[PDB]
C-alpha cells in the first residue's frame, strides 16, 4: 500500500541554478505511453 | 494531508520512493507509471483514483486534471525536483521540443533517479505547466523528459 508525505510548496525560486540544454528531438510515442527516439 | 504542494510517494525493500506527485485543490496529480492506478495513502488516510490515462501517463485522485497552464514556447521553466531522500531544488532550464505528428511538446534535458518522476516542471508564476519523468533515452545515454500536461 503506497503512501504519500509532504516535500514542500510550489513556488518559484529567482536564483536558482540554471543546467540543461535545450534539445530539438524527433519522438514517436506509443500505445503504451512510451517515448521513443524516432 | 490536502493542503497545496509537492508530495513524495513511497512504498514499504525499506521504505523507497516510487514517484512525485501535487496536491492542488484537493486533487493529488502524479505520472500513471508511478502507482499503476492504486490507491494511495495521506495520513490514515486514502486517496482514491479519478482519472487516469496510460497514454498521457497522468493520473488523478480524489477529482479531476486541474493542472491547466502550459508553457509559452519561449521563456525559461524551472523543475521542481524532489529526488529520493534529497530536499526538493529547483532547477532552471530552457526546454527542449518533441517533435510529434500530434503537434510538438516540450522537453527539459535533466537528469535524475527514477524516483524523482511525477515532479512538477512551473513557470514563472509557480503555475505547474506539467510533471518530469516520461521522455527518451538520446544517443549519449542522457535522459530528456517530455513536460507532459494534462487536460482540466
Amino acid at each position: 500500500d503506497m503512501y504519500i508525505e509532504r516535500a514542500g510548496d510550489i513556488t518559484w525560486e529567482k536564483d536558482a541554478e540554471v543546467t540543461g540544454n535545450s534539445p530539438r528531438l524527433d519522438v514517436a510515442l506509443d500505445e503504451s505511453g512510451d517515448f521513443s527516439l524516432v | 494531508e490536502t493542503t497545496d504542494g509537492v508530495y513524495r510517494v513511497m512504498t514499504r525493500l525499506g521504505s523507497t520512493q516510487v514517484g512525485v506527485g501535487v496536491m492542488q485543490e484537493g486533487v493529488f496529480h502524479t505520472m500513471w507509471h508511478v502507482t499503476k492506478g492504486a490507491a494511495l495513502r495521506s495520513g490514515e488516510g486514502r486517496l482514491d483514483p479519478y482519472w487516469g490515462d496510460v497514454k498521457q501517463d497522468l493520473v488523478s485522485y480524489c477529482g479531476p486534471w486541474k493542472l491547466d497552464a502550459a508553457w509559452d514556447g519561449l521563456s525559461e521553466v524551472q523543475l521542481l525536483a524532489v529526488p529520493p531522500g534529497e530536499r526538493a531544488k529547483n532547477i532552471q532550464t530552457l526546454p527542449g521540443i518533441f517533435k510529434t505528428k500530434d503537434g510538438d511538446i516540450g522537453a527539459v534535458a535533466l537528469d535524475y533517479p527514477a524516483g524523482t518522476s511525477g515532479s512538477p516542471i512551473l513557470d514563472k508564476s509557480g503555475r505547474v505547466i506539467g510533471l518530469y519523468g516520461n521522455g527518451v533515452v538520446i544517443k549519449n545515454g542522457s535522459y530528456v523528459s517530455a513536460i507532459t500536461q494534462g487536460k482540466r
